[PDB]
């Protein structure tokens, strides 16, 4: 239970700690 | 009241008041001890201290050393003078200060520049010995004739490196001031571009960008955010690498080495005190 909230692009967003995030370019 | 500071071969203007007594705040200049920082009332006075003091440099021991520059680990119960003095000179230029005269429970980590006189002051952190939330600096000062220079960033960056060290995660004692968060972003993004530029997997976790550099997740999410590196696309979280941003990161780091404003980690002889 470690998880963060804030604010991207006008939308309130929720964010695991330990779940891997996939790391991109610029692509979309 | 207090206006100004003779500190070795400076002249330093006072921010905000410190509660010297009253016996010395009622003055408008106070002489300083560079090394073993006695306050006293007058240059007479203090011509005659640097004549019988034998410090030429901070007490406790030096964990760490790079040619010129050293990190001294002094402790409040073991140097209570010392430090009690360092904790009112620091309150000249901090507008909120934790605390100055119950230093017991804190360690002071002395950063210091040498030349053929001595080990001269650049700046410091002090950290409690046993903080319930973790924090690894209590406060943290660069003297205002070293500011700006990359000293307070390598401050930082030692802090961090003792967590390593410790095998612990580590985060600065709210409230920052501004000056402070200023820093602290700028490690901060330094640290999380560097480690960035060099993961080649094509995902990570914070808790895995957090154990590797002792920075906690919540300031690692907090960085991301700051550097518009959190996108939503579809369900998930993802990661952006922004080019331009490391483009400017290995430019900048560039400089930063060539100044040679960096702490070695090699450099460190150090086994955490008390606590194992
Ligand atoms: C941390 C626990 C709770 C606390 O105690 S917070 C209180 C922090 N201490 C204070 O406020 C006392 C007064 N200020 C200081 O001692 C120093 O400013 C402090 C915070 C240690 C920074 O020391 P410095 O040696 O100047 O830092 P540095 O050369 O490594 O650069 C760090 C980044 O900060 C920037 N910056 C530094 N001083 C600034 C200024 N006056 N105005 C605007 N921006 C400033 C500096 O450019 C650098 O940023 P960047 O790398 O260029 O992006
Ligand atoms: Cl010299
Ligand atoms: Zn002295």
């Amino acid at each position: 239970q470690g998880m963060v909230e804030i604010e991207i692009e006008g939308r309130l967003h929720r964010i695991s700690i330990f779940d891997p995030l996939e790391i991109i370019l610029e692509d979309d | 009241m207090i206006k100004t500071i003779a500190f070795g071969r400076y002249e330093l203007d006072t921010w905000y008041h410190s509660p010297y007594p009253e016996e010395y705040a009622r003055l408008g200049r106070l002489y300083m001890c560079e090394f073993c920082l006695k306050y006293m009332k007058s240059q007479t006075i203090l011509r005659r201290h640097m004549a019988k003091c034998v410090w030429k440099h901070p007490p406790g021991d030096e964990i760490y050393r790079k040619g010129s520059i050293s990190v001294f680990e002094v402790d409040g119960k073991k140097n209570k003078i010392y430090c009690q003095n360092l904790c009112l000179l620091a309150k000249l230029f901090l507008d909120h200060k934790t605390l100055y005269y119950d230093v017991e429970p804190f360690l002071f980590y002395v950063m210091t520049e040498a030349d053929n006189t001595g080990c001269h002051l650049i700046g410091y952190f002090s950290k409690e010995k046993n903080s319930f939330l973790n924090y690894n600096v209590s406060c943290i000062l660069t003297m205002p004739q070293y500011m700006r220079q990359g000293y307070g960033k390598m401050l930082i960056d030692f802090s961090y490196l003792l967590s390593k060290v410790e095998e612990k995660v580590g985060s600065p004692e709210r409230p920052l001031s501004d000056l402070g968060l200023i820093s602290y972003r700028s490690y901060w993004k330094e640290v999380l571009l560097r480690y960035l530029h060099n993961f080649q997997g094509k995902e990570i976790s914070i808790k895995e960008i957090s154990q590797e550099t002792a920075v906690n997740p919540v300031d690692i999410v907090s960085t991301l955010q700051a550097l518009q590196m959190l996108k939503y696309w579809k369900g998930k979280h993802l990661v952006l690498k922004r080019q331009d941003l490391i483009d400017e990161w290995i430019a900048k780091e560039a400089k930063r080495s060539n100044s040679n404003k960096t702490m070695d980690p090699s450099c460190l002889k150090w086994t955490p005190p008390k606590g194992t």
